[PDB]
């Protein structure tokens, strides 16, 4: 059939301005980040300070869901830019510059061991006991 | 189209060629000509612009209470070498009159200083010294910078210079000085050696530098620990990485520190260490260092773990987080990152440190050798004189930054021509 | 360097090894011992090899080509394929499974080729680690006949019961890491 | 210079 | 040395200190005799 | 020929590859000299 | 034999007795996860670790010029007759000089030792 | 519905986009004018088991780019943007990557 | 010089044509103190930015998604230091940097490219302290250098010739110890390159004279390899004072 030997050729567009900055999220493979179960998220510059040149704080589903970190890509593109090419109506590529990288990192809903637990618990290295059974008491 | 039983006169005019063009002294010559340029330009480049305003407590109100004075130091110039006689006409200075009389072969040094003073009322002024004096830098005889460089023989003889005198040498207070080249061991190289007596079956080190700009080396340890001490939670797990940080006082253990990067899980961490997943050799050798950091799982935990051996104690827990995150961007790994998000550079170098002293520990690579002259380098003329300009730079900054403040707190005026100290580089 | 090899033994010799008699170091380079054999072991050469085995340290990890650990939930289970012979043998007239079993298996193999360098028995390492550990580690030991040679050790009986231990019902160093332990231990320090 | 057991 | 089958008379160590814990000062200072006449002589210097 | 063995006698004269491994030999003997002037001095001083 | 990560933090698992079923299995410490072990078999250890070291021989070797290459020994699955050989190349392998060899020619890199 | 809100409708639409890395010459033609809606053509033309992606540059703008692929299996990618009105949405999942080479 | 330790002072294999075997001082600094070659260079230093961008434009992807995979990814592009990205393909680019070395576009003649074909590392130094020296290339078993360079350089003044030619032309070559590890070399083209009994097949350089193993002072010393070998260490020494 046609697919067998079909040929597209599209136009190319580049508007010199755009409303909205297009940036890049990239999730790593092994995390198994899946949208179906995104309901709702939560993307804010992190207080960690506790703006436009801090990392970013991702909170998907509220507190119930995963949190994710992204990091701006520290090797800046002095030879190199991305674009993205996204399909339209009129059949035609539009090509968008990349504003920034971001690599988002999940961290874990699970109990936390507190800072002061976890500097006593190292006191005792020699931990001849089951880690286990520690962190269940915590 | 060959040469061949011919031979032996064509390496022998090969060899003519070769140092016909070059000479015997091409390594000292080259090194201070490079220097030179390069490196003062570089050096004044790196060196932090001088910031400076007066003490808010001396002075009541806020109208005039931040002048804030900006010292750049902009280009470099080198005139030819110059004597500056009693009366103090500048005159061309010849080797050989510096030998008889004594005196020094050196050129004076210009550098253009753009001061930027904000007054608080927006209304910043500009104004550029061009040319300021700061020292005098001796000149490597037959060097691009010497005057006899460039001149026949004839025109040699005629400065009672020989023609045939190699140069690369310093007329310093009227004695030749030659700079001998100094072996170190290479820098930014990641070498697995083995003590018999340490503690450590096997360390890893990095004597890493930022392209020598500033801080001569950072180096930091990556060792794993023997396992001839016996215990019975040590004998269960074996051996366990540790980490010999720059900047903190006792080691720290390997996983943490990768955590502190903020790689928290294990998964990303074996990762970085263990390129290939599926050899279970090496997963086994990771493991017991994974048990050792078990206890913190976060990120600010680690920092915070770290900030606690720091040699400096701080009072404060953010405070000892933010001590140890900004000596990790600086002292740590400076020459694969300094700053923003070199952090996973950072993780990946410091994963190859490990998966080095893995293999070497599996025996799968050999043991470096110090004696090895891949793993050596010598400092010439050039990266001498480049340390001795970066200190005697950074003591002279200081000292107009001292005079400055003090004829700031008064609020009359600052001239950079009386602060510039020209006998700390000279 | 340079001295004669008149046996392949090294020795101090010149300013190090004066040196050392001078200092009257605690620690020689390279102590050694000469022996002299009293019977007709010094004139025949297989007496003075059995001097040799009796004057001459044996670790288990000497003998030991390699050490598993494998979680076996019942001895007639017989994880391990090969076992399921012997064990059950020692299982016809089972010996100290009447308090209990570990549940956990440390299955070690022997070369063959340095225990008849050694001339050891697989009845005197099993005797070795039973006694000098006690009746905690229970050990199965394989007939010379069969390829293998093969020493399946389990954990005490009465402490996998807990009817002995009485006192809190908690595990010690689990049973695994316990296992470990034992085995490093009797890799480097059995002495056999 | 000569060999193992005499001089380098 | 109280092995069976072994020397109890001639059995010797290089170890000066291990000869003084096990056999006396006078055997020390035989076998320190003996170490020293060796180190010396093996080169075929002769020392009186 | 490759780990030093020097076919050649003095009168023939050495191949580049013996030369640096005679050469090798030699520096051998003379650290080994000059190390040895200290060590021994030492040992005669405390001795006398 | 292997480690095993755990599928909601990527964290270490650590196998743990079942007392009711008596069955192994891996539990991650610092989440709920558990799942049943398959292969029974938790710590290996191969004291005179006899490791065929053609699995740590790369084929690329063979572009190497520093190495000496003989045309009697063929391939066995092209047939080549160029053979690049070298010995173990590696720390406590034990006493071994025997002689590894790699196919030349692009892309078969078949390893035979004899 | 709240500011910090990420649009996902572009994730449940299932929106492909193709990432591609251009060398700085090419950006900076395509910078020179920007504002002319076209710098070139971008051709796919496949055959029975293999397909070849190129790239031709307008006339006007040069007063032949071959693409090569690359697998996006090893990473998941998704294109999110940050309107101007504090408005954050997603405009879809990266499906392929590509590299553009100088002839 | 205090230490006794005699490992940092003995000859190392690595010294050969950039260190003088025979010119040491003799007391505590035997070994200590070495002297250049006569044909040792020692590296001035550069920038190596142009050497990341032609990386960067042939392939060197960083950030990638764990591909090193068992070094399926052949070789891991270095740098000095600095760990760049990797590539799959590690013949062809060692290919490409050797021809950029002769154009010399962005490799200078001091750049130093390892490649180690075992382990997949590809280290690419340029850091300011590397001797190195020069060495004529063969390719297949013959030398680059012909008769027309030979002609050229013998006509050397009036002719525009000279060495730096010879290195822009590609027929000899740096290399530093760390590229020494890496290439056959031989002694003499005619004895070594020539088909015979075949020891090597496959050399790569070629030493332009072996005597310059040896440096300034001990190049005096006639008949070098007719004497013992502490005896021209003492020939250098003495010649140091020597009245002329
Ligand atoms: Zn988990
Ligand atoms: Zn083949």
């Amino acid at each position: 059939g046609p697919s067998s030997q079909n040929v597209t050729e599209y136009v190319v567009r580049v508007p010199k301005n755009t409303t909205k900055k297009y940036n890049i999220m990239a999730f790593n493979a092994a995390d198994k980040v899946n949208f179906a179960t995104w309901n709702q998220a939560r993307l804010e510059r992190d207080l960690s300070n506790k703006p436009e040149d801090q990392p970013w704080l991702l909170r998907v589903n509220g507190k119930s869901g995963r949190k994710f970190k992204g990091i701006k890509k520290g090797g800046v593109t002095e030879n190199t830019s991305y674009y993205i090419f996204t399909q339209c109506p009129d059949g035609a590529f539009e090509a968008f510059p990349v504003h920034n990288w971001y690599n988002f990192t999940p961290l874990a809903r699970h109990r936390t061991l507190t800072a002061e637990e976890a500097e006593e618990e190292w006191e005792r290295r020699n931990k001849v006991l089951n880690h286990f059974s520690i962190m269940q008491q915590r | 189209e060959i040469t061949p039983d011919l031979w032996q006169e064509a390496c022998w005019i090969v060899i003519s060629s070769y140092f016909d063009e070059k000479g015997l002294v091409r390594q000292q010559l080259d090194s201070f000509d490079e220097f030179i340029q390069m490196s003062v330009q570089r050096i004044v480049e790196d060196a932090p612009p001088i910031d400076l305003q007066a003490e808010a407590q001396h002075a009541s109100g806020e109208v005039e209470e931040p002048p804030r004075y900006l010292l750049k130091f902009e280009q470099i110039y080198l005139s030819k070498p110059t004597h500056w006689e009693r009366d103090g006409a500048p005159s061309p200075m010849m080797p050989n009159e510096a030998r008889l009389r004594n005196l020094t072969y050196s050129a004076p040094l210009y550098v253009d200083i753009t001061k930027t003073v904000i007054k608080e009322g927006e209304e910043q002024l500009q104004t550029q010294h061009q040319k300021t004096f700061i020292g005098k830098i001796p000149i490597m005889l037959r060097s691009t910078y010497c005057l006899l460089n460039g001149l026949t023989d004839r025109d040699l003889c005629e400065l009672n210079e020989c023609p045939l005198d190699p140069g690369g040498y310093f007329i310093i207070n009227g004695s030749e000085k030659v700079l001998i080249a100094q072996e170190k061991m290479a820098t930014n190289t990641v070498y697995v050696f083995a003590k018999k007596d340490s503690k450590y079956a096997y360390t890893g080190e990095c004597r890493s530098c930022l392209e020598n700009s500033s801080r001569p080396t950072s180096t930091i340890w990556v060792s794993m620990l023997a396992r001839g001490g016996q215990g019975a939670k040590k004998s269960a797990i074996g051996q366990r990485i540790v980490a010999t940080l720059p900047y903190i006082k006792q080691e720290v253990p390997i996983i943490i520190v990768f955590r502190a990067l903020g790689f928290v899980s294990d998964r990303d961490i074996l990762e970085h260490i263990i390129y290939d997943f599926e050899d279970p050799e090496m997963m086994e050798m990771v493991k017991p260092s994974l048990d050792e950091a078990f206890v913190i799982q976060e990120q600010n935990v680690a920092l915070n773990f770290i900030g606690s051996r720091g040699a400096k104690p701080g009072v404060t827990k953010e405070k000892r987080i933010k001590y140890a995150k900004e000596v990790l961007q600086k002292e740590m790994l400076p020459h694969v990152g300094v700053s923003d998000f070199c952090e996973t550079k950072k993780a990946y170098f410091l994963g190859y440190m490990v998966h080095r002293l893995l293999l070497a520990a599996l025996g799968r690579r050999e043991l470096d050798d110090r004696d090895h002259y891949g793993n050596k380098r010598l400092d010439l003329a050039g990266p001498l004189l480049a340390f001795l300009f970066r200190g005697m730079f950074k003591n002279l900054l200081k000292e107009v930054r001292i005079y400055a403040q003090k004829f700031i707190d008064r609020g009359k005026d600052f001239n950079l021509e009386l602060a510039i100290k020209t006998r700390i580089i000279s | 360097f340079h001295y004669a090899g008149v046996s392949a033994k090294n020795v101090t010799l010149g300013v190090p090894r004066l040196k050392e008699l001078i200092n009257i170091s605690k620690k020689p380079k390279t102590p050694s011992l000469t022996v002299f054999l009293l019977g007709q072991s010094a004139r025949d050469a297989e007496r003075a090899k059995d001097i040799l085995c009796r004057l001459e340290h044996t670790t288990l990890r000497k003998v030991t080509a390699n050490t598993a650990i494998y979680y076996d939930p019942n001895p007639q289970s017989t994880v391990v394929a090969e076992d399921q012979e012997w064990v059950n043998v020692y299982y016809e007239m089972p010996d100290f499974d009447v308090a209990r079993i570990s549940p956990w298996l440390l299955r070690v193999e022997l070369d063959r080729k340095h225990m008849t360098d050694r001339k050891l028995t697989m009845e005197q390492i099993a005797e070795k680690i039973n006694a000098g550990f006690g009746d905690d580690l229970n050990c199965i030991f394989n007939d010379d006949n069969a390829e293998k040679l093969v020493l399946r050790i389990r954990i005490m009986n009465s402490d996998e019961n807990k009817m002995q231990e009485e006192e809190e019902v908690v595990d010690k160093m689990d049973d695994d890491v316990f296992l470990r332990c034992i085995e490093s231990n009797m890799l480097t320090d059995m002495t056999l | 210079i000569w060999g193992i057991g005499c001089n380098p | 040395l109280s092995e069976k089958d072994v020397d109890p008379v001639r059995t010797t160590s290089n170890d000066i200190v291990e000869i003084f814990t096990v056999l006396g000062i006078e055997a020390v200072r035989k076998a320190l005799e003996r170490e020293l006449y060796h180190v010396i002589s093996f080169d075929g210097s002769y020392v009186n | 020929e490759s780990r030093g063995f020097v076919e050649n006698s003095y009168l023939a004269g050495l191949t580049p590859t013996e030369f640096f491994f005679h050469a090798m030999g030699g520096r051998e003997g003379l650290i080994d000299t000059a190390v040895k002037t200290a060590e021994t001095g030492y040992i005669q001083r405390r001795l006398i | 034999v292997g480690i095993r990560f755990c599928q909601e933090c990527n964290n270490m698992l650590y196998p743990k007795e079942d007392k009711e079923n008596r069955i192994l299995l891996y539990a991650c410490r610092n989440c709920d996860y558990q799942q049943e072990a398959d292969n029974s078999c938790i710590y290996v250890n191969k004291i005179t670790h006899e490791v065929d070291e053609l699995t740590q021989i790369i084929a690329d070797v063979s572009q190497d010029p520093t190495l000496p290459r003989t045309e009697d020994h063929p391939c066995q699955k092209c047939g080549h007759k160029e053979a690049v050989f070298f010995q173990s190349h590696s720390a406590r392998a034990e006493d071994a000089m025997r002689l590894y060899y790699v196919c030349t020619a692009p892309h078969c890199g078949h390893r035979w030792t004899e | 519905a709240e500011r910090g809100e990420l649009d996902l409708t572009g994730a449940k639409q299932n929106t492909g986009v193709w990432l591609v890395k251009v060398p700085k010459y090419l950006s900076q033609q395509w910078a020179k004018a920007s504002g002319r809606g076209e710098v070139g053509k971008l051709r796919i033309a496949k055959t029975q088991g293999r397909t070849e992606v190129s790239f031709t540059l307008n006339e006007d703008l040069a007063n032949e780019h071959p693409f090569v692929l690359q697998s996006v299996g090893g990473q998941t990618l998704t294109v999110f943007t940050e309107s101007s009105s504090d408005k954050l949405s997603l405009e879809g999942i990266v499906v392929q990557r590509a590299e553009c080479r100088p002839a | 010089r205090d230490g006794k330790l005699a490992k940092p002072r003995q000859l190392h294999n690595t010294l050969w044509g950039m260190v003088c075997p025979a010119e040491t001082p003799e007391g505590h600094a035997v070994g200590l103190v070495k002297n250049l070659a006569l044909m040792a260079y020692i590296s001035v230093g550069s920038q190596p930015s142009p050497i990341l961008e032609f990386l960067e434009e042939w392939s060197m992807e960083n950030l990638e998604e764990i591909s090193p995979a068992a070094i399926a990814d052949a070789t891991k592009i270095f740098v000095n230091g600095c760990w760049v990205g990797i590539h799959k393909d590690p013949e062809q680019l060692m290919n490409t940097l050797r021809k950029l070395r002769r154009q010399m576009d962005i490799i200078v003649s001091e750049v130093s490219m390892i490649r180690d074909i075992r382990e997949r590392e590809i280290r690419i130094y340029t850091d300011a302290g590397r001797i190195c020296r020069p060495l004529l290339i063969v390719e297949k078993q013959k030398l680059l250098l012909k008769k027309r360079h030979i002609d050229q350089l013998k006509e050397r003044e009036y002719n525009n010739y000279s060495w730096q030619d010879l290195v822009a032309s590609g027929v000899v070559e740096y290399i530093d110890t760390l590229e020494e590890e890496t290439v056959m070399l031989a002694m003499t083209p005619d004895d070594l390159q020539e088909k015979e009994v075949a020891y090597c097949s496959t050399y790569t350089h070629c030493e332009i004279h072996p005597s310059m193993i040896l440096g300034v002072c001990a190049s005096i010393i006639p008949f070098p390899d007719h004497n013992q070998s502490p005896r021209n260490t003492y020939q250098s020494a003495m010649g140091k004072q020597a009245m002329g």
